[PDB]
């Protein structure tokens, strides 16, 4: 089980820092990476670690402008969302990876969160 | 200065040569690569072309041509012929036919019936997305006749993502680089492991229940062995033409229960012959099919 | 302005072997030689000149034009040996070079062993497209055979040949989005003999003598007899997987060896069966579950 | 198994343009097999179009000189032949075939189900 | 159980010409493996031709130096051997050999159902 939260309404420009809690079998918290998904658009990856120590990886999107960090002895992972914009409004989601051989893939995520809602104005 | 936009172009030729032990796999393609320079004069105001050994004599004299790798390729790829287009705009177009091993990560446990994600990844060698970013990428496969004489089955148009890896032991913003990623999803081909492996094991292991229908404790006993001893023949058989892996597959755990089953008779005809002559128990002729096949039900939960 | 060079080729093929059924490719040993016209040049003597291996770079970095030619199908790059530039003074240029590589092809093994495969040479510039360079003509050679009866494969008429034309919809980058390509085919049959006589026929008097349980007459002999059959197909399943080839689907030689599991099987059945409903009336079925085996393999 | 049926093809004067269409019905998966073939009297049946082995790609006889295209409608189960700056020498009956095996695009040997066919011809 | 018959063989003067055929018969696929042999009196049996491995090649021994020619018509499995600028070196009795196996198609001890011979004198 997944659950996030520190979504909520920024003006543009401003930021934000989202928070996945992870409960249950989970080793490490390499596994979980965060999506979004707007209104009528797809699911749309966002950042998750990155195979080799000392890389993450990041949607091209971000630009720079996000950061995954992770609190192993809590057991969670934290999306540091800066210079937001209208553009970034979505549902942003915690997934937890599977198996499969693609950290970008939403299709090898399970155990996704209820989501938490961004909205820039 | 903005960074060098690079349009990206992988033509795949071919996938095959799976090491399930190394989980490697080759591919056999071209990589086109195109991005927009300084203009330059040509022979004719026309573009020119100059291949492989030539290309050398342009990058010793200036041009730029950056080295793009792959971040999942086990050792040097094979590099054929390679070409480099100039166009007089400034436009450049390099070409090169590779065959790669590549790596990623592949789980056979649901074998013969897994399916696997076949995955490139390229990536600028030296320069990062602030001096050479990748603008698209876009992939072109094999136009399949028939699948039924091939061991794998392509299953959706090649998926393909532009990302950014950010690398903390780079220390401004000069520490992210632009990764392409494709991926083409596959099936295995189950037929032959279908008819030659699994059927013949399922009546290996039912025929083993045919030692109740032996009216001697002595008939039941020993034939019980040469059950034992057929799962064996054919443990390597499987062991023989089945992949190399570090764990068990399905078939594998058929195999286990396979000796538990034989074993467990073993154990009941014996346990049968000195309880009270009990064939009553001795008419497990039903349990024992019934019990092996719940198991075996649980057996393949994943 | 220019109309294309027009190259003749010639393909001299030394040995296709090497198959590896699983990955669909092949081995081919032999020599490909390109000739076409350049401008005419001054030579020692007027008479032919000769460039060999690494000599060939120094003319071509003082302006000789040698186009690059990829087989389409090689799986990787192939092995070249020694390779000649032959410059006449008319212009004439002939590219000639040893090569060695690995060749995919769509192959069909199904009919193990009794399949057909066409073997094939993809022959394409890497670079040029038809406006600028086209090929005239193809000649094949191949080897001449004395008895076929050691080779593995047996050809079956003349290599065909032909020359085609490739588009490609990604390179609309006026009309130059075409290239020039040959193709050589040899057509090959499998030498079967190996594969009757110690595989085919050993299994075929294996099946059959499991059938003989029906001629043992007490019910402990019969059904424990056909353990040991059981046991000789299974043996005998394993003797075959260690040296036919590799495949994604079952050959006509893993069929029987199926079916030998399902005879073996079938009789278990009819012996229990019929011994719980001592009935020695239908073990005379001595003459009727052959038949029946025999019935349903045409089906 | 499938069965093919080719049409649009008639009379056109020299330099003009059709289009020839097959439709293809049964035990068929994909259109990637199916390929033009064209055989007037007096000569033998030659090859024409059909798909590369590389996606994006379509191999064309060497008589084509980019005048026809071959397109595809994969849901259809339909393939078109779009014929322009006609010859007289275009002139023939068009055949269209689906391949049975082997591994040469180009040879009818390896093409079967062979259609009724339709009559293309060129005047001056 | 192969037979080989030779003919073409006479006298002739320095310079001249001759025309030597083989015809074979019996267990034979092609007559590739047909070869050329001479023996002078109190001489080896010596190499002259045969064909080569590939196509459109041809062995001929170090003699030969461009006189002789070996040519086939394998529908009628037989071989021609022509012979022109004839010298008295080369009077021999010339044999016609066929290759039961090895992998020296030079070597005389790789052939055998040896004919008869046709004797060969040139004059000078
Ligand atoms: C009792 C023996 C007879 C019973 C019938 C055969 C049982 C076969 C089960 O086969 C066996 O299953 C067990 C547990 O499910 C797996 O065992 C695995 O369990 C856990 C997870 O559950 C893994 O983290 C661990 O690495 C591994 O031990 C084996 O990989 C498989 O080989
Ligand atoms: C009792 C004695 C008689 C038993 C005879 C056993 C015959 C062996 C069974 O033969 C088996 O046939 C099946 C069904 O076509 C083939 O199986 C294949 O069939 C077709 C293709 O032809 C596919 O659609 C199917 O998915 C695939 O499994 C196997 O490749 C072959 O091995
Ligand atoms: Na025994």
């Amino acid at each position: 089980q997944l659950q996030e939260s520190g979504g909520g309404l920024v003006q543009a420009g401003g930021s934000l820092r989202l928070s996945c809690a992870a409960s249950g079998r989970i080793f490490s918290t390499n596994v979980m990476g965060w999506f979004r998904q707007a209104p009528g658009k797809e699911r749309e990856f966002v950042a998750t670690v990155g195979r080799i120590g000392g890389s993450t990886v990041y949607a091209d999107f971000v630009k720079g402008r996000f950061t995954l960090s992770r609190d192993n002895a809590k057991n969670m992972v934290y999306l540091q969302m800066n210079s937001l914009k209208p553009e970034d409004t979505a549902v942003y989601y915690c997934g937890a990876r599977i198996g499969g051989s693609d950290r970008l893939a939403p299709e090898n995520y399970g155990y996704w969160g209820q989501g938490t809602q961004v909205t820039v104005s | 200065a903005r960074p060098v936009d690079v349009s990206v172009s992988i033509f795949i030729n071919k996938i095959y040569g799976v090491n399930t032990l190394e989980q490697t796999y080759k591919v056999d393609g071209y990589i086109v690569a195109q991005w927009t320079g300084k203009p330059r004069k040509t022979p004719g105001d026309k573009p020119l072309i100059v291949e492989n050994t030539q290309i050398e004599r342009w990058i010793n004299n200036g041009l730029w041509v950056p080295a793009l790798e792959f971040i999942n390729v086990v050792g040097s790829p094979d590099t054929g012929n390679k070409r480099l287009m100039l166009f007089p705009d400034g436009r450049v177009i390099y070409n090169a036919r590779f065959l790669g091993s590549f790596s990623n990560d592949m789980d056979f446990r649901l074998f013969p019936f897994d399916r696997q994600q076949f995955v490139l990844e390229l990536e600028p060698f030296s320069y990062n997305n602030q001096q050479l970013r990748f603008s698209d990428i876009q992939v072109y496969t094999e136009n399949i006749d028939n699948e039924e004489i091939d061991e794998w089955w392509i299953r959706g148009k090649a998926s393909t993502h532009i990302s950014d890896i950010r690398y903390d032991h780079l220390s401004p913003n000069q520490n992210e680089f632009s990764r392409i990623t494709v991926r083409i999803d596959a099936v295995r081909n189950p037929s032959y492991y279908l008819w030659s492996f699994i059927l013949p094991l399922g009546l290996i292991i039912a025929a083993s229940w045919s030692v109740f229908w032996l009216e001697s404790f002595s008939e039941r006993l020993q034939t019980s062995f040469t059950c034992m001893l057929t799962v064996v023949a054919y443990a390597f058989y499987t062991s023989n033409i089945l992949p190399r892996l570090p764990y068990t597959t399905v078939i594998d755990q058929m195999i286990i229960a396979g000796y538990g089953s034989i074993f467990a008779a073993i154990l009941l005809i014996i346990f049968a012959h000195h309880r009270q002559d009990d064939l009553l128990i001795q008419r497990s002729r039903l349990a024992f099919p019934l019990g092996f096949l719940a198991i075996g039900s649980v057996l393949v939960i994943r």
